[PDB]
């Protein structure tokens, strides 16, 4: 019975730690996943704007080769 | 033959304090711990419960236990709060949340060693320790969970000593939480194995007595504890005063327990009285005998006519005709011989004590080992199953490390106990 008593409190500690652990890891993964996604969305935005600049160069270029 | 007293949890300490209050008055001990009585009968066996101190001061051999300081702080400021040895106050701060697991496995396991240090300190002062008596409820967390943990560890360190308990059974009529049947079933499992004598004090019976008989519209715990303290005084009379019958805890056990697991007793008492309500008319002996046997006077909500008495101990108190007592005691057995097992000859024993309790000129305390007690455990088992079949409220327990299997085992063992009682009812 003494050994059973030890196993019960050890189980409670284990499960409590496992809950803390999985919560810590689950959260860290979410914030990482969110950081990548938001950055990837902003990066795609700038890239589209940066080819509007390249396009504008090509347009001004096309006007000099117009004369 | 010294007895070490232990009171655990809210209920345990509230009836435990009331108990020391009542018998201290009977032994002529004031809150200071000084004796002021007129009879030498009072002091002859006062060593059973009291330690002798400086200035011929008497100090209860009592250990107060709880996982929160609330109730024990109320004890220390109560009437006889100062009589208790301050070092014997052993308490945590976290409480048990009416949770058996917390009392037995986590919160209580942290405190139990401190308690056993005090038990041990008391035990070595004893010339010849006969055993322990515990007061507690089975419906909460501390008294139920930690109390049975204490019992198990006391048995480990004192396996040749008698363990006795006053165990308050939970009832929906007087209920704090829904998980009381869980806590109680887990506790009964412990009690069946690790005590020699258990007085089953049913809150259901205590309520019904207050309502139906004492005509108290809305009884409080204080009212309920009037009955408990009266009963506790009576069932320990033979241990506290000189006598030849059931004078120690072991001889009581040998006379009351034909089979080791069947050691759960129905206490009874007469006359039933409410607090303050003064009684002017003293009962005749026939009246005491009839009442103390009536179901309306049993402290366990069981019908004794639904079972058979294995053994009975009776203790009449006051100035009376001991011949009239023996006549009336013999009449009950001879008129209702069917309700006593024929295969235990002369299973009813009677004692008499000249000193009556306070406020009554005479009284009778009943201690029955009836198979009808199964009705108490069946009732708990039904309430247990109703929730357990849906695993309801179990997360409170699994959260402290407990597994469902342990509930199943406890359930099975109590149902076994029931069937054992049924086996002898049809013998
Ligand atoms: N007779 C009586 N029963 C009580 C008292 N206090 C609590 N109870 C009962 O005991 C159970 C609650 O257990 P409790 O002692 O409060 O839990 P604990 O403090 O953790 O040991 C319920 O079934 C209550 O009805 C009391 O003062 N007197
Ligand atoms: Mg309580």
């Amino acid at each position: 019975k003494r050994e059973h008593e030890r196993e019960v409190i050890q189980k409670a500690i284990e499960e409590n730690n496992n809950f803390i652990k999985m919560a810590k890891e689950k959260l860290a993964q979410k914030m990482e996943s969110n950081k990548e996604n938001r950055e990837a969305h902003l990066a795609a935005m700038l890239e589209r704007l940066q080819e509007k600049d390249k396009h504008a160069e090509e347009v001004r270029k096309n006007k000099e080769l117009k004369e | 033959r010294e007895i070490v007293h232990i009171q655990a949890g809210q209920c345990g300490n509230q009836i435990g304090a009331k108990f020391w209050e009542v018998i201290s008055d009977e032994h002529g001990i004031d809150p200071t711990g000084s004796y002021h009585g007129d009879s030498d009968l009072q002091l002859e066996r006062i060593n059973v419960y009291y330690n002798e101190a400086t200035g011929n001061k008497y100090v209860p051999r009592a250990i107060l236990v709880d996982l929160e300081p609330g109730t024990m702080d109320s004890v220390r400021s109560g009437p006889f709060g100062q009589i208790f040895r301050p070092d014997n106050f052993v308490f945590g701060q976290s409480g048990a949340g009416n949770n058996w697991a917390k009392g037995h496995y986590t919160e209580g396991a942290e405190l139990v060693d401190s308690v056993l240090d005090v038990v041990r300190k008391e035990s070595e002062s004893c010339d010849c320790l006969q055993g322990f008596q515990l007061t507690h409820s089975l419906g909460g967390g501390t008294g139920s969970g930690m109390g049975t943990l204490l019992i198990s560890k006391i048995r480990e360190e004192y396996p040749d000593r008698i363990m006795n308990t006053f165990s308050v059974m939970p009832s929906p009529k007087v209920s704090d939480t829904v998980v009381e049947p869980y806590n109680a079933t887990l506790s009964v499992h412990q009690l069946v194995e690790n005590t020699d004598e258990t007085y089953c004090i049913d809150n259901e019976a205590l309520y019904d007595i207050c309502f139906r008989t004492l005509k108290l519209t809305t009884p409080t715990y204080g009212d309920l504890n009037h009955l408990v303290s009266a009963t506790m005084s009576g069932v320990t009379t033979c241990l506290r005063f000189p006598g030849q019958l059931n004078a120690d805890l072991r001889k009581l056990a040998v006379n009351m327990v034909p089979f080791p697991r069947l050691h759960f007793f129905m206490p009874g008492f007469a006359p039933l009285t409410s607090r303050g309500s003064q009684q002017y008319r003293a009962l005749t002996v026939p009246e005491l005998t009839q009442q103390m046997f009536d179901s309306k006077n049993m402290m366990a909500a069981c019908d004794p006519r639904h079972g058979r008495y294995l053994t009975v101990a009776a203790i009449f108190r006051g100035r009376m005709s001991m011949k009239e007592v023996d006549e009336q005691m013999l009449n009950v057995q001879n008129k209702n011989s069917s309700y006593f097992v024929e295969w235990i000859p002369n299973n009813v024993k009677t004692a008499v004590c000249d000193i009556p309790p306070r406020g009554l000129k005479m009284s009778a305390t009943f201690i029955g080992n009836s198979t009808a007690i199964q009705e108490l455990f069946k009732r708990i088992s039904e309430q247990f199953t109703a929730m357990f079949r849906r695993k309801a409220f179990l997360h409170w327990y699994t959260g402290e490390g407990m597994d469902e299997m342990e509930f199943t085992e406890a359930e099975s063992n109590m149902n076994d106990l029931v069937s054992e009682y049924q086996q002898y009812q049809d013998a």
